[PDB]
């Protein structure tokens, strides 16, 4: 059980391992194979809801273990699941589940309006969402292992994202240049803790993985967030809403092992069919 | 000048780099290999740890060029070679076995290892270990019992050749004694566990040493 | 130099020598001698003006090093003096000058309206003021290796000095009761290092020696501060402007030493005479 | 006459003479002596009026040149005059009169409320005012050849020459941070002209000379704006309202000299007398 | 039962009433002495660091109560006192001497340690140090080479009487050779150290011996 | 190693420095010189361009002990001093002459260069021009028609011995033919321009050989 031994250095040490990797949003089976064979590093699972049920505003929660041992028995990849916001029991369950990741989300209806999962309680590493560097530095405080931008999950727009990139980049380049009598002041103002400051100033970046997830639909849209120094991207209704789900699984995968390569950018962008539909609804 | 590459399609790297880096010898150049242009300029290359059915797949692009570069650099130059992880499923002539997960197969190995290896046989991500091993080597690196980051690793259940060296073992008080842990076959070397998440840079040095080798060869 | 060693170890050892005290005022050697004759623990240096002068709304700065050179001669007991906040260089120049201990002062004009000195920077222990927790582990994590109230300076009210020690004291035993999931929350609300919070939490207490200051004017007055819980007092005006400061200042420190005997804090304060006029102008 | 031949390049040299140096404000021959008495690499004419006179609102104007001249005689030091923002004609007048360098001063009663003067049009260097980065570079731009900071003219309060400090500094080395894409939009955001950003950028600080001015009153605060970066210091009323001219004149030179020696600056700090009184009225 | 009180009018006690429940002694009970009621409560006294010259003026109250029967304590009832810093001064016979500082001041000092001591004649209070001591003296708690916190402390300039023992010395590459920081004299223990800043507990243990002593005799 | 100083207590300096690391001469270090310490790591010194009645006075601190220890490394350990523009005044047997601004004025120069100089006689500062100089030397440096930046400089009215050589001159259509911009003495070099603000570094890397040769004396 819990980290803060140099089992952290372990959760680190293991997360480092999906650097430049695509991970996948799958709701079934079938999904988890196109997933596997685009050549995902992991997958994470969703519940599955038909399009009648999607208009209505149901308490979105962790799914079912039996669900995700089913989809786990027939693939080899990484595993990954969704817990509510402070919800520490639902992650309690997925931990003796012996699951890969956990992903503490803000797509999940919230348990907890105040409180975070205190993840440092748990051997499973957690991946949570932020828009800036203060939120991104206090989940770390609270133990996530792993970051990714909130961006806007599901419109297929990549606006956010890009924006959530930028903002948490500048931050850090920055905070990197201010005198040692500043430091403090900025801590306060971000409302993050000195000692997290201190070394993603000593380490030049942030100190744990980052991923670009929300709203990535072509490849165009994952090499773009890779150029901007991203670690790696999720990938969710951009694939399997798009008119031919194993095309656009394996391009993107191509695309961001490749996203200096402009090359081969164009070369997986060709007869690439339509891409998901989308909303620009704000 | 000795160029070391390290395929970067995906894994863990900016580590192996970085502990390639750690190594502090002025003659070393780390490069990131993506294609096959950056593979031309290598003296050796490591393929490190990472999702496999992922860096095999990355290699698959324009009708497998880099895989049939990589079969020709280990097999045809008899370039030095150092799958870690993933790579040394990867480096493998037999691989156990692939379920569901084939597709091209048996053409997925670049070969190079003459063993049979067995995908992450321990439970799942939240039972990955460390350890300490033995070596069976004169080289100078390798000292005092050194640590690893058995994570998640992969399985040698066979060795298949008497040209195949057993470089390190350990014995673990739950996978029985005398588990291989490193292995060499020529200007292959391969090892199970994730050499860039301890602090020591033992097999760097010697994979380094094999490299320089291979030059004056 | 710089703490953070163990001559931190060292400052924190320093400054318990302090509890029980009573550290006083004074603007000239007569000042000095009386604090001394009256049982204090040290004596705070402070600029020499006129009622005239005090009309103005000049700049208040760091004392003329002389004149703290001139006053220490004179007296055994520990000198302190002001430095503007943010003003890293007053500090230097009075740490060159060997003083005991240095306030970094909201009652003389800042010199910096964001940044805080970097205390840790110097071997010579600071005192900061605060109004509440966050302020005070704040200035604790900036370096320094003491907090005082920040009352209201000079008004001879002590109305205010007692809301910031009831504040400060209702956050730390609350603090201490929260469990360990919602501590990070808290921490976040007040602005403050999650490290130095557990600190709070584990001591059951504030980290550092913590005195009243701002509108103490009577025996009575300081001992209140006393069963409230401080370390101790720093009295100004409350002597000086009084109708007979050496008795005023004998009778306050005998109150602080004696804080929960009514006996002597009412023996104390027969015939004292006029207590500062003072201000009830917020 | 006009600059961008390389008579500019030329400016520019003329003015990294100035670099660690203390330009002082004089009112007539007797404080010009003391300024080059104490070290001063230049003098800067004000107009010579009585207290009564201070209290009305009286237009302020550059001063007569024949007070100029009479003054520049009797000293062999840099002699600067001010002039009003955007009237030319007094400008045109003192470059016919030979002096060193002018200073488009905010000090002085506005001429035109919408355009600075422009600069280029004359051989004579110019110094402006400034508060931020944008505002800096759009007086570079109109052909200055020189920047200080605005302060807080006359109060002998340092407070806001700090804040004018930290703002321009932070701006800069964020601005040399930023990517090529987003340097455009900031350039924007300042309202100053993306040659003189991309400028700045490449320089890694200010394109021109930059003095800390206004509110300086001790050497502890003329210290301070030299360990923040700055090229040098402008001193007024803090010298010749302090109770010894000659002698504050002369350690705040030695100080300016000196900055980074504690030992130095407690030395020249030493039995100074009393500080220009000042005033905390914003 | 034993009862060791801790002057507390103003110093470090909390410390020393809690370095000597670190003891873990059933016997021994700690209590803070601040009036004669209190004092006649105690088998043994600490009078501990801080300021004398404000500890000193604590006891003048009520017309010097508190002090006379300090006085009586130590001289007349011949009970264990132990004055550390503050306290160590205001055992001594020669306090080094009070220029300004006077005031009934020839009373000043409770006595019983016939030394001459100077008030903290090191720098100001950034130049504390810290110390390792030697020790005359064959009781079981003085063990291998002890620690101190000799922090702006005073000096013994004179030992004034053959009846002054000393008891522990020191050696600094600052002030000499052969530096005096403990005496015993009687009933009288005086250290110029901070005994509760360092973890271990010698003194405490030496004084409770002292006054376990004191008891028997 | 040679270490070349510039004094720092004020004028134009971070381009002297900038200049000197121009020459790109791995052997040469550069540092800032305001004290006595700072001189004493010196092989060779530069007093740069700024006030005078500025220099001398920084120079005159703690009873002119920089000044003292100027004189003595000009004079009688005999080490290359080069004084531009201000410096060069404060090298002048004669300087011209200090109506007012006379204080321990006789003093006020460090010597080494017999010669009579005039503080700039130039107009004001709005008036100071640029020249292209002839040089008298076989040294590698000096080339083609070089350049200065003779800004309200100063005016060499009297060489006053054989041994100043006169190391550079210009010809101007305002101030006459011949007037002196360049002077040697011994170990004194000094120049009426600034070096430091145009592109090339002949004279920066004159003054590196001048240090170098009196190394290797």
């Amino acid at each position: 059980d819990y980290a803060d031994n140099d089992s952290i250095l372990l959760k680190h040490g293991w997360c480092e391992m999906l650097k430049g990797g695509v991970i996948m949003d799958v709701k079934n089976v079938e999904q988890a194979k196109i997933a596997e064979k685009a050549g995902a590093i992991g997958v994470m699972i969703l519940e599955n809801i038909p399009s009648e049920l999607r208009n209505t505003d149901g308490v979105a929660r962790s799914v079912d273990p039996l669900k995700i041992e089913e989809i786990r028995k027939c693939i080899s990849i990484n595993v990954l699941a969704k817990v509510r916001i402070g919800h520490f029991v639902e992650a309690q369950i997925l931990e003796e589940l012996k699951v890969d990741m956990l992903d503490e989300s803000e797509v999940l209806t919230m348990a907890d309006e105040y409180n975070h999962i205190n993840k440092h309680k748990f051997k499973t590493p957690f991946v949570c969402g932020c828009t800036n560097l203060g939120e991104a530095l206090r989940r770390i405080s609270e133990g996530a292992s792993m970051i990714r931008t909130k961006g806007e999950a599901g419109t297929g727009n990549i606006i956010e994202a890009i924006k959530h990139i930028r903002t948490v980049n500048n931050e850090i380049k920055y905070l990197c240049s201010l005198d040692e009598s500043e430091v403090y002041n900025f801590a306060k103002k971000l409302r993050a803790p000195i000692d997290l400051i201190l070394l993603t100033r000593k380490l030049k970046r942030l100190p744990v993985v980052n991923f670009a997830a929300g709203g990535i639909a072509t490849p165009a849209d994952a090499a773009m967030c890779m150029q901007l120094g991203m670690d790696g991207v999720f990938v969710g209704s951009g694939i399997f809403e798009s008119e031919n789900p194993q095309k656009m699984a394996s391009s993107i995968v191509m695309a961001v092992s490749n996203f200096n390569n402009p090359k081969i950018l164009l070369n997986v962008s060709l007869g690439l069919g339509k891409a998901m539909h989308g909303n620009t609804a704000a | 000048e000795i160029t070391i590459g390290v395929l970067s399609l995906q894994g863990d790297f900016e580590p192996h780099i970085n502990h390639f880096i750690k190594l502090q010898i002025p003659s070393l150049n780390i490069i990131q290999v993506r294609n096959v242009h950056d593979l031309g300029l290598c003296d050796g290359l490591v393929i490190p740890g990472g999702e496999s059915t992922t860096v095999r797949r990355c290699c698959a692009y324009e009708n497998d060029t880099l895989y049939n570069a990589l079969v020709h650099f280990i097999h045809v130059l008899k370039k030095p070679i150092w799958g870690t992880c993933a790579g040394c499923i990867l480096l493998s002539k037999n691989v156990e076995n692939i379920k569901l997960y084939s597709n091209f197969g048996n053409k997925f190995s670049f070969g190079g290892l003459d063993i049979t290896i067995c995908r992450n046989f321990y439970g799942s991500q939240n039972d990955s270990f460390i350890c300490s091993l033995n070596i069976i080597s004169d080289s100078s690196a390798f000292k005092k019992d050194l640590t690893a980051a058995c994570i998640r690793a992969p399985y040698i259940r066979e060795i298949l050749s008497d040209e195949v060296k057993v470089l390190a073992t350990f014995s673990h008080e739950s996978y029985g004694p005398n588990i291989i842990a490193a292995v060499e076959q020529n200007n292959c070397l391969g090892t199970v566990f994730n050499p860039e998440l301890l602090p020591h840079t033992a097999f760097q040095q010697y994979f380094y040493e094999k490299v320089k080798n291979y030059k004056y060869s």
